[PDB]
């Protein structure tokens, strides 16, 4: 199990912008949350990735990431402070090639259509996996200013979130190589700009499922292994406690 | 102790009277360098009691006796003052480098980078003006008041454990690279007047630069230059 | 609060030997180590020690003395002991000392006869203090300070000359430098009539050195001849 | 034995700019490289010197220097570092005079034509004896840069690899007389601007031999002496195994 | 750091990935296998010398 | 022994294999099998020990 930064990422204080009592569990706080990804096959080019965001996933069910009472929890609070710990399995058998690489990107934008606003669920079916584009490189997709008819506007050619492809296993990662393992395990611990940030609007992690290697199998071999995950909040510290979000 | 080595060298002294950069430069191309190439000439003080030639590591010295039009020019740099009395080898020191306007109630600024680094050469538009891209950087770029003089001490920074006042190798391959160090330098600079390109003047402004050699360290007993006898 | 400090009449200025230090601007260095190379020149008195050729006009000059068979009542040569002279411009002497100001100290001429080895002689070596004429006659050399060079086990002498001055130091670029001329005069002379055998050459050759002694001392630094350049 | 600058030139520790083990020996290190050198003669004039630039000699062969199993390790090793030991014999008898300067001197160019790149084995056997004229003692015979058509070409007056050739008794030197001696022994330690410089191109020592009186000798006497020489390297450390050098 | 020669005559060395032996691989298992190549720096790695960097990412 | 000059430099590979159903021709398949490698340096005269391996204690 990959822990990141600290031995133990379990060990969270409470925060200290805050005066009130934070709501430190809920009804179901040993139990997964298991959601589907979409399936590798050799059509993905190199490079092409799948970004689960978290929080994000389980406020747009990504992949019917059905959040139980978790996601009912943080409806139902402003602050939120939680570290995560995911799990990629993908049924790598003998007669694959590839690797996946299974991140835990801090602070991207990367479920933001090069050209818009957010992601649909639809849209994640039509496409399967974003390639790695020159805007992805060059960060030109995080989603530009409205800056009006009085600025003439700007020729937007670079943004601080973008992916280096090649350096992205600086971060929390675990190769799922076809011939070491068939699953990853990161534990990652709450970051943050703020000791709390807030929990409808948050994105301090992002679940991320490279190709560094196309999948590569004979035909008539096993075909198109699933991608599932699994996240699961370790310590959360829900502080501001109101009605359900509107 | 006046013929101390660390009291001897430990002294400023004039290098290379060079050019004050007035727009993003283009720094001199590697020799042989053909005709039509724009850039920049002379406006880089390579900092090395060595001879230069066009802000490079030359082999020999040379000055010119009857300049005429044809060609450019190259600003050839020696420390007079050094080799006459280096009689030795090796020559590990720390540099201080004094830059003294040759204008009246110039304000200049001086750049430096490192032995082996290079200069950065293009233009960001700040405000609808090109602001080159020397005024920023992490290496030192000293900011001269209206009428001041820059002075700073370098270290050793060269790969080189020490600078070979004779050397007799070669640095790439041979012909033509005996006796051609390429890492005996304490580095380059250069001065820019702080103001942007579209405030490019037209007079072509000198400056003036002085070396002081901090903690000098020779090794290896060698000869003194041949006087004439006429 | 601030600390009322009035600035002197010399503030801005640079002065070039300032015996002191300037701003650091690209400190925290790690120079790679030198304590491979040997043979650290700490002091340049350790190279005016070192006996290096002289020359002798007989630009194509002659390190040694011919010794023509004519005995004669005259010097077989006879220099002046004066650093700015001619016969120590390419020495070690005469070169490290010319970029300074003053001396004190003891030349050292070290002879070498280059003749064949069954020679057999006798040399005078007068030291002249600087008299009103050039000493010529071996008798007028005999009065002087001398010291009678033998072929025998001596193939090689060296005649410390004296230090004698009517100051601490002497003005080491200058042709006169005391009362009326030339500081003194250095003659070897030959003293018996030299027995070289036959089917053995003729007009032998006798190599001078000038070294330094133990107690020579320079003082004042000034900025040299550049003309070893052109 | 003439040793320069230490007690014991052969002490020296390993390079400090290498990460591998140094070959610190060769199959036959406890022997030396005999070669031929030109003869000195009556016409040749005061201050005509003959350089053998170390380990330019063993890699030319100049006057039969064959470098055996160091020649064959210097070429298979990219880093070279040794200390020299050079040996100049020439059988002055009774009946001549004259006296050589042998020293060895440190970093200079006087293998190279005052005209172009480096000398070959023919016109080392054309001219014999290399005249001390104007070039050599105010270096203008090191090799000129090719600045190109653009610059305008500089007269070159002068270059810090002269030979003063008054001074060179400041060098590791002894001066081989006609009668206090027959054979010089000089012992040079490692130097250079690096703790080792490169193997096929480095020139930290040359072994010089200079007339400082001409020879004479009787008509019918022992007529012009042979000069030899023995090069053999002290404690050297070879760095950076690789094939022989193309 | 910045140099494409840095020393004698070229370009600084060459790692070469050579296969020894011929590779069996399996029948129903792809051939044409792909290696992936990392490159990190060792403990005693040091640097120096801090210049003012390239901003030609940006354009 | 190696009786050539005294100069040459080279190595050598000394593949013992074991009784294969094909004899081993190619320099890889003679690496695959017990081997050393005999430089011509120090070493003009090596004595490579052919292991035994049999399935009986004796052989005919």
């Amino acid at each position: 199990v990959l822990c990141a930064y600290v031995e133990d990422p379990t060990k969270s204080d409470p925060p200290s912008s805050s005066t009130d009592q934070p709501t430190t569990t809920f009804t179901a706080i040993d139990r997964w949350y298991t959601g589907r990804l979409n399936s590798w096959t050799k059509a993905v080019k190199t490079f092409s990735f799948q970004a689960v965001p978290l929080p994000g996933a389980f406020l747009s069910r990504q992949g019917g990431l059905n959040g139980g009472a978790f996601t009912a929890t943080l409806h139902r609070h402003f602050l939120m402070k939680c570290g995560w710990q995911v799990q990629v399995q993908c049924n790598l058998t003998q007669f694959h090639q590839g690797a996946l690489l299974v991140a835990m990107v801090p602070e991207t934008t990367l479920d933001v259509k090069p050209d818009g606003k957010a992601k649909s669920l639809q849209e994640l079916n039509e496409e399967q996996w974003v390639e790695m584009s020159d805007d992805y490189r060059t960060g030109k997709n995080m989603p530009f200013q409205s800056l009006g008819t009085y600025y003439r506007p700007p020729n937007w050619t670079w943004g601080p979130n973008f992916i280096n492809p090649y350096q992205v296993t600086v971060f929390p990662h675990q190769i799922l190589n076809a011939r070491t393992s068939t699953s990853v395990d990161i534990n990652v611990p709450y970051i943050g700009e703020t000791p709390t940030q807030s929990s409808e609007t948050q994105n301090s992690w992002t679940l991320l499922v490279m190709v560094l290697v196309p999948l590569d199998y004979k035909e008539g071999a096993t075909t198109d292994p699933e991608i599932t995950f699994s996240v699961r909040p370790t310590s959360p510290y829900f502080n501001g406690l109101r009605n359900r979000y509107t | 102790n006046h013929t101390n080595v660390k009291f001897l060298f430990d002294r400023s002294r004039l290098l290379n009277v060079i050019k004050v950069l007035e727009k993003d430069a283009v720094f001199p191309r590697p020799f042989p360098t053909a005709t039509g190439t724009q850039q920049d000439d002379g406006y880089f003080c390579l900092l090395t009691p060595r001879p230069t030639v066009a802000s490079r590591p030359a082999t020999r010295f040379g000055l010119y006796v009857s300049p005429s039009d044809s060609g450019v020019l190259a600003n050839t740099s020696l420390d007079f003052n050094f080799y006459s009395l280096a009689c030795f080898t090796y020559f590990r020191s720390d540099l201080e480098v004094t830059v003294v306007s040759l204008e009246p109630d110039l304000e200049f600024a001086v750049g430096w980078f490192p032995s082996g680094s290079e200069y950065q050469a293009s233009s960001f538009v700040y405000d609808q003006l090109h602001v080159p891209y020397h005024f920023t950087g992490r290496t030192p770029r000293a900011f001269a008041s209206k009428g001041g003089k820059v002075s700073f001490v370098l270290p050793w920074n060269s790969v080189s454990s020490v600078l070979p006042v004779r050397w007799g190798g070669a640095s790439k391959l041979s012909s033509a690279t005996r006796g051609l160090p390429a890492h005996a330098d304490w580095g380059t600079i250069y001065a820019f007047i702080p103001r942007p390109n579209e405030k490019k003047s037209t007079a072509v402004k000198h400056v003036a630069v002085y070396i002081r050699y901090k903690n000098a360290r020779a090794w290896c007993p060698s000869m003194l230059p041949f006087r004439s006898y006429k | 609060g601030p600390i009322p400090t009035a600035p002197r009449e010399n503030s801005l200025m640079f002065l070039s030997t300032t015996p002191d230090d300037t701003v650091p601007a690209y400190g925290n260095v790690r120079t790679p180590p030198v304590n491979y190379l040997p043979g650290e020149i700490t002091d340049l008195l350790q190279l005016a020690r070192i006996p290096t050729l002289m020359a002798f006009g007989r630009d194509a000059y002659v390190p040694y003395v011919a010794v023509p068979t004519q005995f004669d009542d005259k010097p077989l040569i006879s220099f002046p002991i004066t650093l700015s002279d001619p016969v120590y411009q390419n020495t070690l002497v005469g070169a490290i000392s010319s970029n300074f100001a003053n001396y004190r100290g003891c030349i050292q001429i070290t002879l070498t006869f280059c003749g064949p080895m069954m020679a057999r002689g006798k040399f005078l070596l007068s030291y002249s203090p600087p008299n009103g004429t050039q000493p010529q006659t071996l008798s007028e050399a005999m009065q002087c300070t001398y010291s009678i060079w033998d072929i025998g086990l001596n193939s090689s002498w060296t005649f410390v000359i004296p230090y004698i001055s009517p100051s601490d130091y002497r003005e080491t670029r200058a042709i006169t430098n005391s009362v009326y001329s030339a500081d003194g005069w250095f003659s070897l002379h030959k003293l018996t009539k030299i027995t070289l055998p036959p089917d053995c050459p003729q007009s032998p050759c006798i190599l001078f050195f000038a070294s330094a002694g133990e107690d020579y001392t320079l003082r004042l630094p000034v900025d040299c001849n550049p003309s070893y350049v052109f």
